[PDB]
């Protein structure tokens, strides 16, 4: 379990593998662009040291699953996509590892399960955005952006330590 | 002449300065035929392309460059950049890109200096006088050390060694060393290697007359 803050890559390489699977820029695509409307309440809020862990690991178990689909594979870089998977399986071991010793992850209420159905359903939402644009490549890009945006200030809790007012 | 025509117009290059945190961005651009005497300069998130957010003074400017304070503070993200290049009262073309703070952070203005001593190195790096908790940048700083040939490179904690002069002591050497000290970051990888102005200085030359 990662106790202390010494260093972190994790998150620094996610933003590297989604940004050279990237294809085209977001103003490209400034037609088939919404908002997903992701909840940031049951990930900067509340959870702040740990408690979140649980949630980010269930919540790389739907973008795994969203980009291990035939469609993502084939609309991604596979040779990108195999590292993206790597250090999904990475970021889930060093999450899971606090969940399976005996630290406080998983000592919350039902509130730890409405985080990770909050995911689901905010992934759901992506699910249909792909079906109506018929996984066209600008519906990726803002697919791909908001993962994006998501999957940074996920670990937001351990990062924004700026203002404690 | 191989692959297609070249576009000697259309350029649209972008380049981004980081001069003392603060995030100044420059657009390059060729004139083929019509000479564009302003430009407007728009960004954004990239979680959804519509808050088109115009940047003061570099709206319909004469300036090639427009400079940041507190405008882009999604460090944690890659802010769209739109360029609009009017020309008179017509737009000629406009291109985007994007840029992560997280990968990029062209650092580069920041004096920096070297003493050498007879049997050490004392670099003297002078960073902005601002305080860690003030901000909130993660990025690690990398000091080459080319010494008389051998190229090698320090990477050293930054946590409160940012916030003034960086003195970093380089040992193991002999005399007769000229070194070239470059100031660059790494961030998930380092693919970010913004080398600096390869300063070399040479400590005491123990390179005379070999006697008993």
């Amino acid at each position: 379990c990662d106790l202390p803050q010494t260093h972190s890559l994790g998150s620094r390489r996610t933003l590297m593998l989604l940004a050279q699977m990237r294809k085209i820029s977001l103003f490209s695509c400034l037609k088939d662009r919404h908002d997903f409307g992701f909840p940031q309440e049951e990930f900067g809020n509340q959870f702040q040291k740990a408690e979140t862990i649980p949630v980010l690991h269930e919540m790389i178990q739907q973008i795994f699953n969203l980009f291990s689909t035939k469609d993502s594979s084939a609309a991604w870089d596979e040779t990108l996509l195999d590292k993206f998977y790597t250090e999904l399986y990475q970021q889930l071991n060093d999450l899971e590892a606090c969940v399976i010793q005996g630290v406080g992850v998983t000592e919350t209420p039902l509130m730890k399960e409405d985080s990770i159905l909050a995911v689901r359903k905010y992934f759901q939402r992506i699910t249909l955005y792909l079906k109506e644009k018929k996984y066209s490549p600008c519906a990726w890009e803002v697919v791909r952006a908001e993962i994006m945006r998501s999957f940074s200030l996920s670990t937001n809790l351990q990062e924004s330590l700026r203002s404690k007012e | 002449s191989y692959d297609s025509p070249d576009y000697t117009d259309e350029s649209c290059t972008f380049k981004i300065s980081l001069r003392n945190f603060r995030s100044i961005l420059s657009w390059e651009l060729k004139n083929h035929s019509i000479v564009p005497t302003h430009y407007t300069l728009l960004y954004t998130i990239m979680s959804k392309p519509e808050d088109l957010k115009v940047v003061k003074n570099c709206a319909n400017t004469t300036r090639s460059f427009c400079d940041l304070t507190d405008e882009w503070r999604s460090t944690h993200e890659a802010y769209v950049t739109v360029l609009e290049g009017f020309s008179g009262n017509t737009t000629l073309f406009s291109c985007s890109h994007n840029f992560w703070l997280a990968i990029d952070m062209s650092f580069e203005p920041p004096e920096f200096e070297i003493v050498g001593f007879t049997n050490h190195i004392n670099v003297m790096v002078k960073f902005p006088s601002i305080v860690e908790e003030e901000l909130q940048f993660d990025l690690s700083l990398v000091i080459e050390e080319q010494s008389e040939g051998i190229v090698k490179k320090h990477k050293p904690e930054i946590k409160g060694n940012m916030s003034g002069n960086f003195t970093y002591i380089i040992d193991k050497l002999i005399p007769n060393t000229n070194y070239c000290v470059s100031v660059y970051l790494e961030h998930s990888d380092e693919q970010a290697v913004i080398k600096s102005p390869l300063k070399c200085t040479l400590l005491p030359p123990g390179q005379e007359s070999e006697f008993s």
